């Protein structure tokens, strides 16, 4: 995943 | 007749004027250049240069002087000129400025504040008019400004220089590079940059020491890193050999950072930070104390029921008091860090904490810009936080409405004015198309995905305003036609600017936010139908209102669809409330 969650 | 004091950023903490202001002479004398920083003194010979204005051989005594040096230098000359005003007393990267009857005096507390005490100078004239004011100045926070630590295309050798310069003039004094996607920095992190990498970085590191930049360089090994025994050794001497590898080029400053893995092992973390602060840092000896990021970086994932987690008692037990930390705050991306927040996690800590603040970055909801100014941080906050830094879009030049505000509000902390800081940034960014950027970033402002990822001051909270009053007026049937006009006024502006805008902004601009323009002006000619529709359904005119509420449909759906995001909760959601 490119964000952070 | 008299010379205003022009829109300065950082805000200076004491200004006054003490005169009328005076035109500088096509050439200047200059003293006390030979023993005053380097760096200040270069800044200082371009603005000359690019002003048109000589330095003299011989000093004439019918020219503007300007001295400039740091309170450590001996120079009696620059002393008589700041007229009983100094610089010793300040803190670090502090200065002291003075232009009275012709002279020019700058003093540094230190060779930071020497350049700083320039790029005020700069600031202050306007086609050689300076206006005559006493200043001492310095910064509230003492590191202050970007990590590159986005998800998504890393910005490019040509943003980054620029950049640095940008943050040069604007007192800010950090840059962290940690790109998520630059496989070197994490993905890859034991392998060497290749010759050509190391030559864009020794420009990087240069321009850096240039600008009074430290450049912050990162690594994150916490995807595959090994702890224990032989694996332990080598992977640790894998930091080190690229910490010295930048080391020999000239870093300073280095960042170690755990966010976004699944190992969860804080002790081992804390472990790996206090070898290197040991081996790396201290035995250098020239090196800043080092940076990192914990696994648990936002204070939900840090604290439950006013009490710390597993990881970060054990992380914050272990881990050296010299150590910069960093949090993000009550969320990744939140509306605010209250004061209290602070309070809470430098106490875990137990030390000032540097804060990672997740805006502009939008990395988690690409189609839209943040450019709203700094936003929901405490203007107190300064008390538990020593260093901040911003996390900016991968949209560099963008960014800069943004990282300007960051400069103000890291630089004079209890002065900061969201609103006058964001005006300030648009005005001196972009010149002639100003009022018009206004317009359109106005509706830029806020950042939600409408789950984990909320900040920013929220989008045209005055046409918000209206919005409301008009819906308010027509369900209590009283005469709106004054609002009516008022706002077919503000859609048509929208529309104006932002056409004026795609004409006219440079192409650096204009490609990051070409997508962003047409999505407004599809809108605000959505929020026009949306208007014709409440008029012709005043009127009981059934044709005019089927007509204007297809077209209110047809910009709805191009909006809708589109992969721009801008307004949702204003411009859009206004032709939604009427349909
Ligand atoms: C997680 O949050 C932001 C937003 O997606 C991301 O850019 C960053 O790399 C991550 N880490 C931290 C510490 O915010």
């Amino acid at each position: 995943v490119p964000y952070s969650s | 007749n008299q010379v205003l004091v022009p829109n300065l950023n950082p805000t200076p903490e004491n200004l006054e004027v003490v005169g009328d202001g005076f035109k500088i002479t096509s050439s200047i004398n200059l003293v006390g250049e030979e023993e005053a920083d380097e760096n200040a003194v270069n800044a200082l010979r371009e603005f000359l240069t690019a002003n048109n204005i000589e330095i003299n051989s011989e000093n004439d005594p019918n020219s503007t002087t300007l001295i400039i040096g740091e309170v450590d230098d001996d120079i009696p000359e620059l002393d008589e000129a700041l007229n009983g005003t100094t610089a010793e007393n300040l803190k670090e990267e502090g200065y002291a400025l003075v232009s009275n009857d012709g002279k020019i005096a700058i003093e540094g507390k230190d060779g930071d504040g020497t350049f700083y005490g320039v790029q005020t100078f700069k600031q202050l004239v306007k086609e050689s008019n300076i206006p005559e004011v006493n200043i001492t100045d310095y910064p509230t926070v003492s590191a202050r400004g970007i990590v590159e630590g986005f998800y998504g295309t890393p910005w490019t050798h040509q943003d980054r220089l620029d950049q640095i310069k940008f943050y040069g003039e604007n007192k800010l004094n950090t840059y962290i590079y940690a790109p998520k996607d630059d496989p070197y920095h994490r993905e890859k992190w034991r392998e060497p940059y290749p010759e050509s990498e190391m030559q864009r970085m020794q420009e990087l590191i240069n321009a850096s020491a240039e600008n009074k930049v430290d450049f912050v360089f990162g690594i994150s090994p916490g995807i595959d890193i090994r702890f224990d025994g032989d694996a332990g050794e080598e992977d640790f001497n894998h930091l080190i050999t690229k910490a010295e590898s930048l080391y020999d080029m000239g870093v300073r400053s280095f960042a170690i950072y755990w966010d976004n893995i699944q190992d969860k092992s804080a002790a081992k973390h804390a472990q790996v930070l206090n070898r290197f602060n040991e081996e790396f840092v201290k035995a250098k000896g020239d090196v800043k104390p080092l940076i990192t990021v914990p696994t648990e970086y936002d204070t939900g994932a840090m604290v439950s029921n006013g009490q710390p987690r597993a990881y970060t008692r054990i992380f914050a037990e272990t881990v050296d008091p010299s150590i910069e930390v960093m949090w993000t705050g009550p969320g990744v991306v939140t509306n605010e860090i209250p004061l209290s927040d602070a309070q809470l996690i430098s106490g875990i800590y137990d030390r000032n904490m540097a804060v990672w603040w997740n805006y502009p970055v939008t990395d988690y909801f690409k189609g839209k810009l943040a450019l709203g100014p700094m936003h929901g941080l405490d203007k107190g906050l300064n008390q538990y936080v020593d260093f901040f830094t911003v996390n900016p879009m991968e949209h560099a030049e963008l960014s800069k409405i943004s990282i300007h505000t960051a400069a103000d509000y890291s630089w004079n902390m209890d002065n900061y004015d969201y609103d006058k800081a964001w005006n300030r940034a648009i005005d001196m960014l972009y010149g002639d198309l100003a009022e018009d950027m206004k317009v359109f970033a106005n509706h830029s402002t806020r950042m939600d995905n409408k789950t984990w990822a909320k900040s920013g001051r929220e989008d045209a909270p005055e046409l918000r305003a209206k919005m409301d009053e008009l819906w308010n007026k027509l369900s209590s049937k009283e005469d709106a036609s004054a609002l009516i006009e008022e706002l077919y006024g503000e859609f048509a502006r929208m529309e104006e600017a932002c056409n004026n805008l795609k004409a006219n902004l440079p192409e650096v601009a204009l490609e990051e936010c070409s997508r962003q323009l047409d999505e407004l002006i599809t809108l605000a000619q959505g929020d026009k139908a949306s208007l014709d529709m409440i008029v012709a359904q005043l009127n009981e005119d059934t044709e005019a209102y089927e007509s204007a509420k297809e077209i209110a449909q047809n910009k709805l759906n191009t909006a809708l669809s589109s992969f721009a995001v801008i307004s949702e909760k204003v411009a859009q959601s206004f032709i939604q409330e009427a349909l």
